[PDB]
């Protein structure tokens, strides 16, 4: 047994639940690289930058991160969210994947498949 | 006009007065600044504080050490810590702390009363946003407050590196006479009001470049009265203008020299370097922190 918070959150959103709030949006130039997870805010014109810990489902729910080491890849970093998705940064980071080659979100900036 | 600045610092002539303490009655009491869409008050407030700190002679060594007290919020997150982490050079060691649990971007977080926090090492910058809303009691005399202010005064004197700086949040009722006196132990000091929160009696008491001894004698009861007098007679127009230009925000990594010195070797030439933001005096060992836990 283990609690599936990731699945529980996705299921709650499909039910019409209000997304997790108070993710920390930063002031920035919006002229950054647009990479997904960075040491400093890197939003481009199509993105918002957020403090990473505040958009991590596991940090925010006070539950273990699901990898044997319990490391968090968001805490202490900044996450770039497409502005059209910025009402639910937790859900967005949960549901999406970063390209290991260029560092953009798959389907939101990664063009490695062209 | 001051509306394009990140905030307003207490003018020198107000510091030199000898006022009696009055009630703070702010003209712009009911105004609120227009924040950029979706930006939290405290992200805006810390951004303007850091923008102002960019204009001072802060020492910025490699492997800078910063501690942030009062970093939690009723939202369970740490907006100010996220701004500090943005502002500070990459690799800066940032520790934060609060009475109540919260989720943080800091390298390490301690939960508990600040009086329980101990650190082996000295720090290059101390930020405090600690505040107890209970202090706002307009029906009793507005006296110097102890509580966490006592802790902060001792922490500065024992754990701030020479050459280091502080920014400590105060308000009309949340203040301490010894903290003002301690500002005379820095090369320079001010009380800074952010433009986004200028309708509040809040300020940050900023001490720039710690010298470890009084360079000027400050009576803290008088200087708080001077601060209130300034606020009472100088309405500050609410403004978020400086939040829209973020191009020069990051703190410049100056690579400030760090040396260990005995007290005997702090000569006038060393004092001069400290006063210019050109030297930090502390050890460079490992950073070790702890929180005391009371067992039943
Ligand atoms: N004695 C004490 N020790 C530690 N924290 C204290 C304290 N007294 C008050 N505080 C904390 O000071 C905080 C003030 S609100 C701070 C907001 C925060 N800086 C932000 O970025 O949004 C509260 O969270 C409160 O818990
Ligand atoms: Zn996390
Ligand atoms: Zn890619």
């Amino acid at each position: 047994f283990a609690v599936d918070a990731a699945k529980a959150y996705k299921d709650y959103l499909a039910s019409g639940g209000q997304p997790i709030t108070n993710c920390v949006k930063m002031l920035c130039t919006h002229t950054g690289t647009g990479q997904a997870i960075t040491v400093t805010p890197e939003a481009n014109m199509d993105q918002e930058s957020f403090g990473g810990a505040s958009c991590c489902l596991y940090c925010r729910c006070h539950i273990d991160h699901p990898n044997p080491k319990g490391f968090c890849d968001l805490k202490g970093k900044y996450v770039q969210i497409p502005t059209t998705c910025a009402n639910d940064p937790v859900g967005f980071t949960l549901k999406n994947t970063v390209c290991t080659v260029c560092g953009m979100w798959k389907g939101y900036g990664c063009s490695c498949d062209q | 006009s001051q509306a394009w600045q990140p905030g307003v610092a207490m003018p020198n002539l107000y510091k030199m007065q000898r006022m009696l303490l009055e009630k703070c009655d702010l003209q712009n009491y009911g105004d609120s600044a227009t924040l950029p869409k979706g930006i939290m008050m405290n992200v805006a407030k810390y951004t303007q504080l850091c923008q102002y700190l960019n204009t001072l002679t802060l020492a910025v060594p490699y492997n800078m050490r910063v501690i942030h007290f009062g970093a939690g919020s009723d939202k369970g997150v740490a907006p100010g810590t996220a701004v500090l982490r943005q502002w500070l050079p990459t690799g800066t060691l940032l520790v934060d702390s609060d009475l109540n649990d919260f989720v943080s971007d800091a390298d390490s977080t301690l939960i508990g009363d600040c009086a329980t926090v101990h650190t082996a090492n000295k720090w290059d910058l101390i930020i405090s946003d600690m505040y107890d809303p209970k202090t706002k009691n307009v029906t009793k005399e507005n006296d110097s407050k102890e509580g966490f202010f006592t802790y902060i005064c001792g922490f500065i004197q024992q754990k701030l590196a020479l050459g280091g700086s502080v920014a400590i949040k105060i308000t009309e009722h949340s203040w301490n006479a010894d903290l003002y006196k301690l500002m005379g132990h820095f090369a320079w000091w001010t009380a800074f009001v952010t433009n986004v929160n200028a309708s509040s009696s809040e300020a940050f008491l900023i001490g720039c470049n710690y010298l470890g001894k009084p360079r000027e004698q400050i009576d803290g009861y008088v200087m708080h009265a001077n601060y209130i007098f300034w606020r009472n007679t100088n309405p500050i127009q609410l403004s978020s203008y400086s939040l829209f230009d973020m191009s020069k925000f990051p703190l410049k990594l100056r690579g400030t020299a760090v040396m260990s010195l005995k007290e005997g070797q702090i000569n006038d030439m060393i004092l001069s370097l400290l006063s210019k933001g050109r030297l930090i005096i502390r050890e460079n060992n490992r950073v070790v922190i702890s929180s005391d836990v009371l067992v039943n």
